[PDB]
DNA sequence: CCTACCGATAAGCAGACGATCCTCTCGAACCACGGACTCC
DNA sequence: GGAGTCCGTGGAAGCTATCAGCAGTGCTTATCGGTAGG
RNA sequence: UCGAGAGGA
């Protein structure tokens, strides 16, 4: 009731950036870049911004938080630098 | 063409809750629609110039939220309005669980 | 959107709380009065009067008007008004849930049959939940047919207290088509011999016992203090809905073409203006209640016409009437033809075709299909040279626009459009795009069965109007090549894309996760022609192995 | 013992049949079918009466029987389901919608 | 739309509650006990004309401050021409409410140096009052005991007569000039 | 009379503002709207308090579009009347019917019947004035009013009050 | 009717099959909690064979004169013989395998040695020949205490579930169980030289690609799981051709199988059409 | 050894549900009173 | 100087001639042997 | 548009 919030420290989730994170993560920063959203990453001559989305992930200079909801209410706020991409 | 139940079961498998979501709003229905906060009904008279938003029952011009849901839902609680039954659409949780 | 901004903020609708409309609320919340039941010309003139439809509601003939709110027929969601019923009526619905209340709650004073003193009653409400609590309390007061007023002999010593208050004899109910009596018993050798008693129960009795029904009455038997009150089970003002709801459809220009709703709304009308000056004027006592239970089965069948076993009301000629239950009823039916499932844009089909030259995630849309269908694409830097020379091949040379949104709502239909040839094209603006080659989009084959037959795949524009494919992605769908039809949805957004492209891919659902072997293999001509080729017997000269070499499209160039 | 012997009947007629469907499959219908009590028939009475929020029930044969009852007895549909998402029109929480995104200040001044 | 800070349950329709009146029966959003964006429960904070002109010259004082430096990389009618020019310098012309408080605040603050203005608070936020009773007699200037009570009616039996004259007495030492 | 109120604004951000340059940004959005604003649940919005350290949070990068919605937490000054409410202005207009008082942002109109019966308006004298003995009301005269009723009124709430009682009239 | 009952079931961010309203279904998917995709029929060599092989093939003896390894295997395989600390991790290894035997006959009752489990051993084995060139003339370069240890710290590295108390430990250790079960079977320290021929080497990368490949195998917290298995199990009953016969040549005549069996399941339903029960 | 009561198993009898998508074409609605206007 | 056919306006039909369910046991209501306490 | 009928993988 009161913000729950797990904090950045004792979390159950899995370190790994899961396949639906992956994708919402993505597409949402290519949708971002169509929609004129300023680019971190060097381009290298990038016309398709899901191009740029994908590379924007290999540098990790993408500035989103996953907010991963539990069953009971509670949230982890994971930072897409935190989260690891093995897949 | 139609996007039924098979056509939706499938995106659902999948995961990607966005492009059923663009299927059943974008590409077909989507209306946008203020409701009353303090009651949860359709009760409001949304004028968009005049800003005379009022609520006939409520007296409000401050609690009310516009929505964008399927024109198919609109009508939906419309026709439950019309048989007495009140689906009160409330944007505040209420029970946490 | 439903075109145009608002000053009030938007929010996901987190829960929804259900109940029963007030008939205090109906009549404060109402805009019109439902006087005159016409449904058109102003009084006999031109267009509708303000007693059936726009009175101070939902707009007509491509007028804004909506009670000074204009807004006009795609914006204007319409109003409800409120119909003033002669004498109260039972909801279809709650039928039983009104008889079984009767049968629990007793009458002449409003209170329980039974208390929290009898032990089986405290077994009873011991659980916290709302219709199975109720199932206890239905089943315990629907025997011990009389109320009380002292009883307890084994918990207080042996003299009897006061609990209740007039120890009425509670009848036994059942149904005789929309109404419900009573048999009131007495006959210990005094009055109806052996015979039991019988008496009318009308809705003004039911409603005034379940009036002075308690609060704390409601929780025991599964009501809600301020949604769900019994006493609004029984209708005594009705809401009428407005023409979103029950539409005038318009046939041509001097002609009426009304829903079934508006015809039968009238009938209700039709029978409340009878009661209305029956009960004023001299009462003829068993000649209202002969119209009174019209006007019950009017309400009631404008409701549920499916509906009880005995009556069936229809609209001559001979067909029957669409009621609003039968009009939300599943299958095709506002669940799950609307809600459920739905017709869609952006979307194409055609009799579908096999490749060896095709990609296996790739698909063969025709010439036209890519050109009749668009994708919204936002000018940015890294397009509008290529965007500008899409406005500029137009809706007929392929790579083309057929729309340009400006800053504002604005489209600019190219195949029209008197700026056609010009237009320079700012930052932000959207262009509606012919599809394009290697666009991620849905391919879909009915009935989609399992995770599959509904993938991402890769768009080759070619010429001949037919869907072609791959041949070892016929297995995925089911389908082979004897005339069927395949459908698409070119997805809008650039997020739905990668939704698509890195999670729905045609190679990402390689291995069926059902029994954890692949879903897709090496099929027909590919398959027999492999068995013939890989042999000890059968070798290829140097004329056609180098052909054979180069066909390879990641050949390393090493012989 | 009772979803042992389910589980030994759901699995056997897919065995009689092309081999095969994975154990997690049907160990997860039988599991749902007996985490409930006892037996669940899997019709408009058995799964359908449940715990669960009016209008993901309502989609499945009884509509506006459960729409009334949704109403006489004042329930609350939680808009925690697949099915109340759809009709209420919102990115229900499905794998990708199943987790919120933000942008983080602290972030994007970092990055330049 | 703002309506936020103080806010659940809506259950239906409500009637209303009470008029809003100087029996400190205060809005149904103005609470004496509310909460605060850390947590706490928080004090009702209301301010009197001269403690709410300071702090207005406090927020603007320091806006100045803080805008000018992420663009690197005393006395009566002075006092009126020098809020004029903050006015316009942090604050865009479109704002004509705050210009034509800033203006009225000014003109009618009782106590106009920083540090007179601590010790009436002291005075005041000390005696066991409502803060909107406190709000009121900084405010507005009083010599009898019967015209405090008055103009301030939600006193009358929370204070004794003769020991709000005392308070009253102090105020005309603790007065400024203009 | 004067509130400090600590509450807060939701403001929807678009995805090409998501530049170094936005923290700084969103607080300017959020006084844009908020400092000039007059509420009826908080009354008239004065000043946002202390520009410095304004909690912001995080924007839920939306569903279909790329639009952050951001909570602003924030604390300002609020201008709140109260039907009883005694309070003292500069009267600005005047004329036979009666005069308004600019108390703060909010004028407040007092009618001639709302005023004392041994006062009477005089039209013989430029500026609009109304006499009784040495006490004279003009183009400037700061009085005392007590707010008998409050008026909502758009976004510029508006008071009827009243100069007739002991320790009320002009200051 | 199975996909409307599965559609609320999905896998939770606690590894939980969970629903809409919030109630436990299954506490880890499918039991393991590995993505059904990335799962292979793998075969148990330690439930199968006879109990002389399976002595002869991983028992290990130091204290031995032909029960021991010898020096063309391992590169210290005379300084390792006779060795008491050595064989007592030796003891520890082939303790832990002879319970392996005894626990998977109790599972596994029907003999059935070929089970679908993740991480295809199998080739890793065969990639580590390929991908490092190892010979089976030169001995290798790791130990006993390089193989026993590094085994017993994979498992360790194997995580499901993310926990820290007694509930989530032993629901971790419950998880894997079959899993590493497989791992003792394929990575005993006799079998890793006697067949596999595996240096230090090729081995640390082998124990990594394990649990590169187990890590990756893990279940997606949003994979639809219910929605799934319904289409997965009402899918195979569209094409089910056979209804009531089959059997042939065990219990002569007729069994309700197929389509009107699978109404009686899913409408459960006490009706007879074969009731017939067994008794042994 | 009876009767105030309490659970046992039959004889009636009651209401909403059954592949997904797709495409094409045919023909609507009639007995009596009260009295309106245009059209012949 | 009276008709011609017109079309709004009211109009529910009535006495026929014959009926658990692709499922199964659906749920509510009458008859009925026996317990043991006064 | 409604209703009935017809046809297809
Ligand atoms: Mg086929
Ligand atoms: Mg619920
Ligand atoms: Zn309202
Ligand atoms: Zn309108
Ligand atoms: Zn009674």
């Amino acid at each position: 009731l009161k913000e729950k919030a797990i904090p950045k420290d004792q979390r159950a989730t899995t370190p790994y950036m899961t396949k639906y994170e992956r994708a919402r993560i993505l597409g949402t920063r290519a949708l971002q870049i169509s929609m004129n959203a300023p680019v971190f990453v060097d381009l290298e001559g990038e016309t398709d911004p899901l191009r740029i989305a994908m590379k924007e992930l290999a540098e990790k200079k993408i500035p989103l938080v996953i907010r991963r909801y539990l069953p009971d209410g509670s949230f982890e706020d994971w930072s897409v630098e935190e989260l690891i991409v093995d897949l | 063409l139609r996007f039924g139940e098979m056509e939706r079961d499938c995106m659902i498998a999948h995961g990607a809750a966005s492009f059923l979501k663009e299927r059943l709003m974008e590409a077909s229905d989507a209306f946008r629609v203020h409701i009353c906060g303090i009651c949860g009904l359709m009760t409001v008279i949304a004028k968009l110039n005049h800003n005379q938003f009022e609520c006939k029952g409520c007296d409000n011009k401050i609690d009310i939220y516009q929505i964008h849901i399927p024109y198919a839902a609109k009508l939906l609680f419309q026709e439950l309005m019309a048989m007495n039954i009140t689906p009160r659409l409330y944007t505040d949780r209420s029970r946490d669980f | 959107v439903g075109q145009q901004y608002s000053s009030a903020p938007l929010r996901t609708v987190k829960e929804v709380q259900f109940g029963l409309f007030s008939p205090e609320e109906v009549r404060a919340i109402s805009v019109a009065k439902i006087r005159f039941p016409e449904t058109m010309d102003e009084t006999q003139t031109r267009a509708k009067i303000g007693g059936l439809n726009d009175p101070r509601l939902g707009s007509i003939d491509r007028n804004l008007k909506c009670q000074t709110c204009q807004e006009g027929m795609n914006e204007c969601p319409g109003h409800f008004g409120h119909i003033d019923l002669a004498k109260p009526v039972f909801h279809v619905g709650f039928i039983a849930k009104i008889k079984k209340v009767c049968e629990c709650v007793c009458m002449h004073c409003g209170k329980l049959l039974l208390d929290e003193h009898n032990e089986l009653m405290r077994q009873a409400l011991a659980i916290k939940d709302s219709k199975k609590r109720f199932a206890a309390i239905w089943t315990l007061c629907k025997t011990k047919m009389v109320c009380e007023t002292d009883v307890p002999s084994e918990d207080d010593p042996t003299q009897l207290v006061s609990r209740g208050g007039c120890g009425n004899t509670q009848p036994t109910i059942r149904k005789d088509g929309l109404k419900l009596v009573g048999s009131w018993k007495k006959d210990r050798a005094t009055g109806d011999a052996d015979e039991p008693e019988l008496r009318v129960l009308s809705t003004e009795e039911i409603l005034n016992i379940f009036k002075h029904i308690s609060v704390k009455d409601f929780t025991s038997l599964g009501f809600n203090e301020v949604f769900s009150r019994p006493e609004w089970m029984i209708l005594t003002c009705l809401p009428v809905p407005p023409p979103p709801v029950r539409p005038s459809i318009s046939f041509n220009e001097s002609q009426r073409g009304e829903d079934d709703l508006t015809f039968k709304l009238a009938d209700i009308l039709k029978a409340n203006i009878s009661l209305e000056t029956l009960e004023h004027n001299g009462a003829p006592h068993h000649a209202i209640e002969e119209a009174e239970s019209l006007l019950q089965f009017h309400v009631a069948t404008y409701m549920d016409n499916d509906i009880a076993g005995q009556p069936q009301a229809l609209q001559k000629s001979g067909r029957p009437v669409k009621s609003i239950r039968a009009r939300l009823k599943g299958k095709e039916g506002r669940i799950r033809g609307n809600l459920m499932g739905k017709r869609v844009d952006f979307s194409a089909r055609t009799v579908i075709s096999g490749d060896p030259n095709l990609e296996l995630d790739q698909v063969g849309v025709p010439k036209s299909i890519a050109k009749t269908l668009t994708y919204p694409e936002v000018v940015t830097p890294y397009n509008i040279d290529r965007l500008t020379q899409l406005v500029r091949n137009g809706p007929n040379e392929h790579p083309g626009a057929k729309y340009v949104i400006r800053d504002s709502g604005d489209r600019i239909d190219l195949r029209y459009s008197k700026r056609a040839g010009d237009i320079q094209l700012q930052y932000g603006w959207k262009v509606e795009r012919h599809i394009m080659d290697n666009d991620p989009v849905l391919f879909n084959r009915q009935p989609s069965l399992h995770k599959m037959s509904m993938m991402a795949h890769r768009v080759k524009v070619i010429p001949y109007s037919t869907f072609r494919l791959n041949l070892s992605v016929t297995s995925p769908y089911n389908a082979d090549f004897d005339g069927d039809e395949m459908n698409l949805h070119v997805p809008q957004s650039e997020e739905t894309r990668a939704e698509l492209s890195q999670l729905c891919a045609v190679p990402l659902q390689i291995v069926s996760p059902q029994s954890n072997k692949p879903c897709m293999g090496i099929v027909q001509d590919t398959l027999c022609g492999i068995r013939k080729l890989t042999l000890r017997d059968t070798f290829i000269e140097l004329d056609q192995v180098l052909n054979m070499l180069y066909w390879v499209p990641d050949w390393d160039g090493v012989i | 013992a009772g979803r042992a012997a389910l589980y030994k009947e759901v699995y056997n007629v897919i065995a009689s049949d092309g081999s095969y469907v994975n154990y997690r499959h049907m160990a997860l219908l039988v599991d749902v079918m007996t985490t409930q009590g006892g037996l669940t028939s899997v019709t408009r009475h058995g799964f359908n009466r449940s715990n669960t929020g009016a209008l993901m029930r309502c989609s499945f044969e009884e509509t506006v029987e459960i729409l009334f009852e949704a109403g006489a007895s004042a329930e609350l549909d939680d808009c925690r389901g697949v099915s109340e998402n759809v009709i209420l029109g919102q990115m229900a929480p499905i794998g990708t919608g199943a987790f919120d995104v933000m942008i983080d200040e602290e972030s994007l001044v970092k990055y330049m | 739309s703002t309506s936020t800070f103080q806010t659940r349950r809506r259950r239906l329709k409500k009637v209303e509650e009470e008029e809003n009146a100087a029996t400190l029966q205060l809005g149904q959003e103005f609470q004496l006990k509310q909460i605060n964006h850390q947590g706490e429960e928080e004090e009702l904070i209301a301010l009197n004309l001269s403690e709410a002109r300071l702090v207005i010259k406090e927020a603007l004082v320091e806006r100045r401050r803080a805008f000018k430096r992420s663009q690197k990389k005393e006395t009566r009618e002075k006092e009126l021409e020098s809020i004029d020019v903050l006015l316009e310098q942090t604050t865009g012309g479109n704002n004509k409410d705050l210009k034509n408080t800033m203006q009225y605040l000014t003109n009618f603050s009782r106590f106009r140096d920083q540090e007179t203005v601590g010790a009436v608070i002291q005075l005041l936020k000390s005696t066991g009052l409502h803060p909107f009773e406190v709000a009121q007699l900084g405010s507005l200037a009083c010599d009898t005991a019967d015209e405090a009570k008055t103009l301030i009616p939600s006193l009358n039996n929370k204070i004794s007569d003769d020991e709000l004259e005392r308070i009253l007495k102090e105020l005309s030492n603790l007065e400024t000039l203009y | 009379m004067f509130f400090i109120k600590d509450l807060s604004l939701n403001i929807t951000l678009h995805p090409s503002f998501f530049g170094p340059r936005m923290k700084q940004y969103l607080k300017t959005k959020l006084l844009e709207e908020v400092e000039g604003s007059c509420t009826g649940k908080f009354g008239y919005i004065l000043c946002v308090l202390d520009y410095d350290n304004i909690d912001i949070q995080r924007g839920r990068i939306l569903p279909t579009d790329g639009s952050a919605e951001f909570n602003v937490k924030y604390r300002a000054v609020v201008f709140k009347p109260f039907k009883g409410e005694v309070v003292d202005g500069t009267v600005v207009s005047c004329s036979q019917h009666g005069f308004e008082v600019q108390v703060g942002p909010m004028k407040v109109f007092v009618t001639k019947h709302l005023m004392p019966q041994d006062l009477t308006f005089n039209a013989g004298s430029n500026p609009p004035s109304y006499q009784s003995s040495e006490d004279v009301i003009t183009i400037k005269s700061r009085i005392r009013v007590k707010i008998e009723g409050c008026i909502s009124q758009v976004s510029s709430i508006h008071a009827i009050g009243s100069i007739k009682e002991d320790y009320l009239g002009a200051i | 009717r199975l996909v409307k009952a599965l559609e609320d079931i999905m896998v939770h961010y606690d590894n939980t099959t969970r629903n809409s309203l919030g109630n436990v279904i299954q506490f880890i998917y499918g039991e393991d909690g590995m993505d059904a995709a990335h799962i292979e029929k793998q075969s148990l060599d330690t439930i199968g064979g006879s109990d002389a092989a399976f002595e002869k093939r991983y028992r290990v003896d130091l204290l031995n004169t032909d029960h021991t390894l010898d020096p063309s295997l391992l590169e210290s395989g005379s300084e390792i013989l006779g060795d008491l600390k050595l064989q007592v991790l030796l003891d520890e290894e082939y303790k832990q395998l002879v319970k392996d035997r005894k626990f998977l006959r109790e599972v596994f009752v029907d003999g059935e040695a070929n089970w679908p489990l993740p991480v295809n051993i199998r080739r890793i084995i065969q990639n580590a020949q390929q991908t490092f060139h190892i010979d089976h003339t030169k001995p290798s370069d790791l130990t006993i205490k390089d193989i026993v240890l590094g085994v017993k710290d994979l498992q360790e590295n194997l995580l499901v579930l993310r926990g820290k108390n007694e509930i989530i430990q032993n629901a971790q250790r419950d998880a894997v169980t079959l899993f590493c079960c497989l791992l003792r079977s394929r990575l005993a320290t006799r079998r890793v030289l006697q067949e596999y021929r595996l240096t230090k080497q090729a081995f640390d990368w082998v124990l990594s690609n394990i649990e590169a490949q187990f890590l990756r195998s893990v279940v997606h917290p949003g994979e639809m799981v219910g929605v799934l298995a319904a289409q997965s199990i009402g899918e195979p009953a569209t094409q089910m051709t056979l209804n009531t016969f089959h059997f042939a040549g065990v219990a002569s005549k007729k069994v309700t199988s197929g389509v009107p069996r699978l109404k009686e399941i899913l409408n459960v339903a006490k009706n007879m059409k074969t009731p017939s029960l067994t008794v042994y």
